[PDB]
């Protein structure tokens, strides 16, 4: 169907892309393929796709969707990534309703782990939403869609007004120059709210009504929500970005430290405040006809070509 | 043709929780909302899908105790009301929002309930101003007023429902003046600033029913508000006497 892939069910839709499910024909692995038709793209949108690809090449994390191969024809551009066979947070909330604070805490820890990692590599997501927080086979978070993401310099103001309206920070609606991480922290507050409530803090019939709600900053806090959880959300959803919690303050919040001691979370957050070759895989690739030194050169040069994908997929 | 099949009636002890189902049995993606009606009382919106933005939207009154879920695979929608009290004894209906297929984030829905389930009687055992009653002689015209505020009628379309005894409310007027298929031209709607009106021209005995006006209220995260219900009573015909 497409190169070495057998395409099937559509699993996602973007403004200019269609994400279809696919199988690697040589590795038998299950992957996702973002399909983009370059013919319907302006030069501003063509740059935003190439920026997304470069940003994804920098992010290798257990809770971020992993890019495997980038293929580009005269009129098409395909991004082959890992497939999350468990679903997405939005579908999970539609099927089962609000999560218990214990279940929500585990997923929220996984989200902040991946968002903190991004901010360490100087990248802001700018499109965190329930429908973009996928779930693997074990129901573990894998953040997807870095189309609206951008590189930032700590202390710089960004000027791209983008994001999912129900999760977008007030500054974005107001068209103000903003601090990247502070915009992601607001989205995280909405994500935490919707995880424990099964509903949005700011909602409406139209985008105009939704905007008025977000700019008000007022939101109902349900009876079932703990005092510790309410404090965390109220300190993330703050109209003044300077008065919002930082990523480090979120990770050390009383609600976050609740329940059993989580040293695996501490190890992942400490890694963000700062590998060898699988010789068995390299031998198997040599048997398929693929050159040993050419595979190593593809791996070290971040080519994300046929040799990179077969190595990365085989290491699973 | 397409029908909403609800679960059977039940008795719950106070403090417990109840789960009601609603399965679509016809030509299928929908926007099911849950509406309850206490014995001899008016209809009340509890929650359901009302925007393209979130997984569910709940009425403030029910936010703390309602859970609304859906099984896409089987076309079944669920409702779970916890911490039941004697005040939760009511008939629970599931209703589909007509213009769901038109929702875009920019398109403003009318929030009219196209299809209603037959209702589920759950028993616990151990905003819009409408006149309580209206009346008229057959052949005459009766008008029901429905006043509200600028957040609801002032900013949205008004829809009217007719409820016959022992049956679920039925859409009578949608989008202020429109009539669904089957509704005669005798019924007509109107809306001016924050008030709506329903006119029943050429009144017949078959029109004796409760009438509810409804509109989307933009207050809070949005919710559908209902009128108290007008009990239209059709009097004896004028031809029953030489004087009348
Ligand atoms: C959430 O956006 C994506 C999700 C996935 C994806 C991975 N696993 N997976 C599983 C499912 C299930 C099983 C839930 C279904 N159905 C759904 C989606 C995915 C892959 C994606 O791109 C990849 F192809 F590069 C994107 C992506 O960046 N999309 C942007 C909007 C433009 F198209």
């Amino acid at each position: 169907r497409i190169g070495y892939y057998e395409i099937d069910r559509t699993i996602g839709k973007g403004n200019f892309a269609v994400v279809k499910r696919a199988t690697h024909l040589v590795t038998k692995a299950k992957v996702a393929i973002k399909i983009i038709d370059k013919t319907q793209l302006d030069e501003e949108n063509l740059k935003k796709i190439f920026r997304e690809v470069q940003i994804m090449k920098m992010l290798s994390h257990p809770h971020i969707i992993r890019l495997y191969q980038v293929m580009e024809t005269e009129r098409m551009i395909y991004l082959v990534t890992e497939y999350a066979s468990g679903g997405e947070i939005f579908d999970h909330l539609v099927a089962h309703g609000r999560m218990a604070e214990k279940e929500a805490r585990r997923k929220f820890k996984q989200i902040v782990t991946a968002v903190y990692f991004c901010h360490s590599r100087n990248i802001v997501h700018r499109d965190l939403k329930a429908e973009n927080l996928l779930l693997d086979a074990n129901l573990n978070i894998k953040i997807a869609d870095f189309g609206f993401s951008n590189l930032f310099t700590p202390g710089q103001l960004l000027k791209t007004w983008c994001g999912s309206p129900p999760y977008a920070a007030p500054e974005l609606f107001e068209g103000k120059e903003y601090d990247g991480p502070k915009v992601d922290i607001w989205s995280l507050g909405v994500v935490l709210y919707v995880l424990v409530c099964g509903a949005l803090p700011f909602d409406g019939s139209t985008l105009q009504n939704l905007r008025a709600r977000v700019l008000s900053g007022k939101f109902r806090i349900p009876f079932f929500m703990s005092t510790e959880c309410e404090h965390l959300i109220r300190h993330m959803l703050v109209l003044d970005p300077n008065k919002r919690l930082s990523m480090e303050q979120i990770c050390k919040h009383k609600w976050m430290k609740l329940g059993d001691a989580d040293p695996n979370f501490d190890r992942l957050i400490a890694e963000s405040q700062q590998d060898p070759l699988n010789e068995d895989v390299l031998l198997a690739m040599e048997d398929m006809g693929l050159d040993k030194e050419q595979t190593l050169q593809s791996l070290r040069s971040d080519a994300y070509d046929h040799y990179s994908a077969i190595y990365s997929l085989l290491c699973d | 043709e397409v029908q909403l099949v609800q679960s059977g009636a039940g008795v719950k002890k106070p403090g417990s929780s109840v789960k009601v189902s609603c399965k679509s049995s016809g030509g299928t993606s929908s926007a099911v909302s849950w509406i309850r009606q206490a014995p001899g009382q008016g209809v009340e919106w509890m929650g359901g899908i009302t925007s393209i933005f979130g997984p569910a939207n709940y009425a403030q009154k029910f936010q703390d105790r309602l859970k609304i879920t859906a099984d896409k695979a089987t076309n079944t929608v669920y409702m779970e009301l916890s911490g039941l009290t004697f005040e939760d004894t009511a008939v629970y209906y599931c209703a589909r929002v007509g213009d769901y297929n038109f929702w875009n984030g920019h398109y403003r829905s009318g929030y009219y309930f196209d299809l209603w389930g037959r209702g589920t009687l759950v028993t616990v055992s151990s905003v819009l101003t409408q006149p309580p009653s209206a009346s008229g002689t057959p052949g005459q015209r009766v008008t029901i007023s429905c006043s509200g505020s600028s957040s609801n009628i002032g900013s949205n379309t008004v829809n009217w429902y007719q409820q016959l005894p022992g049956t679920a409310p039925k859409l009578l007027i949608y989008s202020n003046t429109q009539r669904p298929s089957g509704v005669p031209d005798r019924f007509s709607g109107s809306k001016s600033a924050t008030s709506a009106s329903l006119a029943i021209s050429g009144l017949q005995s078959e029109d004796e029913a409760d009438y509810y006006c409804a509109a989307w209220d933009d207050s809070l995260n949005g919710h559908v508000v209902f009128g108290g219900g007008t009990k239209v009573t059709v009097l004896g015909a004028a031809a029953e006497n030489l004087y009348f």
